[PDB]
RNA sequence: GGUUCGUUCCAUGGAAUUAACGUAAACCCUUGCUUUAUUUGUAAAUAUUAUAAAGCAGUUCACCUUUAUAUAGGAAAUGAU
């Protein structure tokens, strides 16, 4: 028999029947639910709440870390540059910027999100690319002429050892020494620029930042293709440029506006609202039944018995050719991946992915500088220049009257606030940046 | 390749320079339309099919202009004119332009699940109040009303709320046709009192449905929505502000 | 070398399309109560239907997501930091949380399906796991025959750790592991 | 000049056409309803309290009145809800 023990928590069935209801109300379509890495700096949730009380803290030393780590550059001796010595300190604007960091938490690791724009790249990549072919074309001459000269008799062997390519070797650096060196200069400081955001270097960046979290880091650096995409580097790269005395601050604001690109639009139909009717599209609504033993059962098509049948009917599939025809395969080191991957098209797909994300487009902009600006060494009083381009309204809520998702109970979901501190010769400014999507 | 040599641009519409031009070009179509049916026949307005014609928002956001709404309400003349031409007579060009104008909006249905009635002829009714919820079991007997297993003068110590609970019976005069077993939860003895009177009004709807114009009038239908304001800071209380020194 | 024309896609790929199967509970005796947290909803409610479908094909009738009461926090601050008082403004964090329940559920089975939640854990959610098992009297020398057998588990997983010949940095065994939890933990 | 809770909407001006912020909308709690879930909550249960995710809902319909025919308003325990 059965212990007591037991029997005393099967007698404990109260459950409530599964009824499956049949739906007889229109249902709308969910709100667009924004991400959830997007509310917060630190995505987490921990029982003990010791390993959530210094977050606040790191998220400052872990940012400055990655803000340092990413101006690494090499000595002037390693790549031979002659340094131009001088007091003053040059501000440097063509180097990586860098967001600050948000972090996805699990009980065993922790991904570390930072978007970057990468402006040296911009520059190291055209630079180099000047290099014509002939270049490399002619310096395999010299290897392949060299050979027929120095490393045989005079007009893969077993009498060339690596004693006579040391000596074969020198001779070619001592004749091309100078462009040697000049081919290196770029090529380290370009490969410099690409390990950043490899394992090669990335690597030690882990050690560092691991003895705050005690948890292996992985990163996701997301390369921003315009630095006003980003309203941390927005402000960054404003700052920059505001710091030197000489520098124009009302002209500088309007460069970086006129370089802000708003798509077009039509006033009338944006600000246009939307009447609620009934989207029979919706699966919701299509099928008011969800039970396969009901919609299967031979319902509205002839014979629509398999479930893929129906399936296909209602998403795309990729394994078909004809989007609503049939799933034919062929019947009779390298990777192992299936005989119709590559005949695959991912062509609606994005389509599909990138038209359900929100805040895509650039839709305003808005720049405010505050504090002491003026050019002379007194003291003046605080300046206060605001510009701005485009709204920073969610247009999805403000006109066509759809439910929105704040962020943090009060912010709103397309905006992106940064303010960046800095300081002149007679005082302290703050740059603030916002930066909204459509 | 070469561009033509003789090249000028010139206004694609008609209405270049008037306020809406594609209204404008939609409007004066219907103008060209009815003074060309004019003559046909048409039939009183008793015997013409009611039409949901779309609004002069829907026209402003198709068009994306800024129409007037006396302008479009002369608009909306026409097509309501030309819509009372007889069918068999009425031209296939007229047909296609009035199916622009149809407003085919759908509103949302949400009708309330009917409450049933047990094997043993039992329904089971529910109501709120201010922080109290009630469920009333409603089946035909003599009058015994139970709450909480206790009965309703053990329960209510005060005469005002026993007449409250059962109030609904009472005005239909049913209290002597139905057993009521409630069970509630919550609240004070205030706000019980009342749930319970949804509570049985809604579960005396299940047996009798006609009763609700009589409910309606004895105010036993309605939910009553009010409830506790939360306190704020800086006030006192809800809304209680403390002294204001003017010095 | 001909086409065949699939009737239909594997059963695998198809239920990714379908609510998450639930197997039947015989007896219904709770065998693992596993609580699940986050501030935020997507997130969770996500991840709690991927612990159901891995319930189903282990074999264990999972019942839920329950959802337990919202734990809400409450915090009143001065919006300014100096002397103005009269001005304040409410905090809350909400923490929302679930409940997955597997009943006849066999304790290695179980264990199983919270090593696979763990090791594919969604990031922002917090879990914990109450897992029961029925045991007979004698405690304490079914333990002692069963180190044998846990040896022998182990005798492939001792590569994991290395030490110095006679480690001395750890010095009293016991006092270590208790001190370095404690490390480990923050305090506690 | 009317109208609106409102620079709201309509009409109009021998000068206007538009942008941003506030406003409004939306959001959070609350009210009715629909679906989902049933433990650690629920007397039982053919599922109705509670718990909490999503969705729907109003000044919507009916009645009355209604300017310049353009934009509307009123009635409030005895129309519906
Ligand atoms: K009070
Ligand atoms: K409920
Ligand atoms: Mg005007
Ligand atoms: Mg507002
Ligand atoms: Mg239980």
């Amino acid at each position: 028999s059965a212990s007591v023990i037991f029997s005393k928590y099967i007698n404990n069935n109260n459950n409530k029947l599964i009824p499956f209801k049949i739906k007889n109300s229109d249902l709308g379509r969910t709100r667009y639910f924004p991400p959830i890495s997007k509310e917060w700096k630190n995505s987490i949730y921990v029982f003990n709440h010791n390993n959530l009380k210094n977050l606040p803290l790191f998220d400052i030393n872990i940012n400055s870390l990655i803000k340092d780590y990413f101006n690494l550059q090499f000595k002037d001796k390693i790549l031979f540059k002659k340094k131009r010595l001088s007091k003053v300190k040059v501000v440097s604007l063509n180097k990586i910027y860098a967001s600050k960091a948000e972090i996805k938490h699990t009980n065993t690791k922790a991904i570390l999100t930072v978007y970057t724009f990468n402006r040296e790249k911009i520059s190291l990549y055209k630079k180099i690319k000047k290099l014509k072919k002939s270049f490399y074309f002619v310096f395999d001459k010299i290897i392949s002429f060299s050979e027929r000269v120095i490393l045989s008799g005079v007009p893969v062997l077993p009498w060339i050892t690596e004693s006579h390519v040391n000596i074969w070797r020198k001779i070619i650096i001592a004749s091309l020494y100078k462009e040697l060196i000049l081919l290196r200069k770029y090529k380290l400081r370009l490969d410099l620029n690409k390990y950043k955001f490899e394992e090669k270097l990335l690597y030690r960046l882990n050690n560092l930042i691991m003895k705050y979290y005690n948890k292996k880091v992985e990163f996701n650096i997301v390369n921003m293709r315009s630095f006003l995409l980003n309203s941390d580097i927005l402000t960054k790269i404003l700052a920059l440029k505001l710091k030197n005395r000489n520098a124009r601050v009302i002209k500088i604001m309007d460069v970086i506006l006129n370089k802000a690109n708003l798509p077009k639009i039509n006033r009338v139909q944006e600000k246009a609202s939307l009447i609620k009717s009934v989207d029979w599209n919706l699966l919701e609504n299509k099928f008011k039944n969800l039970n396969l033993s009901f919609i299967l059962n031979d319902a509205s098509y002839a014979e629509r018995n398999n479930l893929s049948e129906l399936l296909n009917k209602l998403y795309y599939n990729v394994l078909l050719v004809s989007q609503k025809g049939v799933w034919a395969l062929r019947s009779p080191a390298q990777p192992k991946v299936s005989s119709f991957a590559k005949a695959k098209k991912y062509a609606k797909i994005y389509q599909i992915i990138f038209n359900s994300i929100n805040y895509k487009n650039m839709g305003g902009l808005r720049l405010e500088i505050k504090g002491r600006l003026t050019k002379r060494y007194r003291a003046d009083r605080s300046l206060f220049k605001v510009k701005w381009k485009g709204g920073l309204k969610n247009l999805d809520s403000s006109y066509k009257g759809l439910s929105s998702v704040n962020m943090r109970g009060y912010a709103k979901p397309n905006v992106e606030y940064s303010i960046f501190t800095s300081k002149r010769r007679i005082g302290a400014f703050a740059v603030k940046g916002w930066v909204s999507g459509k | 390749f070469k561009l033509h040599p003789y090249a000028r641009a010139v206004p694609v519409s008609p209405s270049y320079f008037t306020r809406t031009p594609r209204f404008y070009d939609n409007y004066l179509s219907l103008e060209k339309l009815m003074e060309e049916y004019e003559d046909l026949p048409v039939i009183p307005a008793t015997a013409v099919e009611r039409v949901a014609w779309k609004t002069l928002e829907d026209i402003r956001k198709e068009l994306g202009e800024q129409v007037k709404a006396s302008e479009f309400a002369r608009c909306l003349a026409l097509v309501k004119r030309l819509n009372s031409i007889h069918p068999d007579l009425k031209p296939q060009e007229i047909k296609d332009v009035l199916d622009s104008f149809r407003r085919n909006v759908q509103p949302f249905t949400n009708v309330a699940k009917p409450i049933p009635i047990d094997q043993f002829g039992r329904a089971c009714g529910v109501g709120k109040r201010k922080a109290s919820s009630a469920r009333a079991f409603v089946v035909e007997g003599t009058g015994e009303v139970l709450v909480n297993g206790k009965t309703l003068a053990e329960y209510f110590g005060r005469v005002h709320d026993r007449e409250s609970a059962v109030w609904a019976l009472r005005a239909t005069n049913r209290i002597d046709k139905y057993n009521v077993w409630v069970k509630v939860e919550g609240g004070g003895t205030t706000g019980q009192a009342e749930a319970i009177t949804l509570a049985i009004a809604k579960a005396l709807l299940a047996h009798e449905p006609a009763l609700k114009p009589a409910l309606r009038r004895a105010g036993c239908v309605t939910r009553d929505p009010r409830k506790v304001e939360r306190k704020k800071h800086g006030h006192v209380k809800a809304r209680k502000m403390p002294t204001w020194v003017k010095r | 070398e001909q086409e065949v024309i699939m009737s239909r896609m594997p059963r695998s790929l198809e239920a990714l399309y379908l609510q998450p199967l639930r197997r039947e509970a015989e007896y219904g005796v709770p065998s693992c109560d596993l609580q699940l947290r986050s501030y935020s909803i997507r997130n969770l409610e996500f991840f709690c239907d991927f612990a159901l479908r891995a319930a189903y094909y282990l074999g264990l009738p999972a019942f839920g997501p329950v959802p337990l009461p919202r734990m809400i926090e409450r915090w009143t601050v001065p919006k300014s930091h100096f002397i103005f008082k009269k001005s304040q403004e409410n905090f809350e964090r909400v923490t929302l949380r679930r409940l997955i329940q597997i009943k006849d559920g066999h304790p290695e089975t179980v264990q199983l399906w919270l090593a696979f939640l763990q090791k594919h854990a969604y990031y922002g959610i917090g879990m914990k796991a109450n897992v029961w098992e029925f045991s007979k009297l004698g405690v304490s020398k079914a333990m002692d025959e069963s180190k044998s057998e846990v040896e022998k588990l182990l005798e492939t997983r001792w590569e994991h750790l290395s030490h110095v010949s006679d480690m001395k940095g750890v010095g009293n065994f016991e006092d270590f592991l208790a001190k370095e939890r404690l490390r480990i933990s923050g305090g506690r």
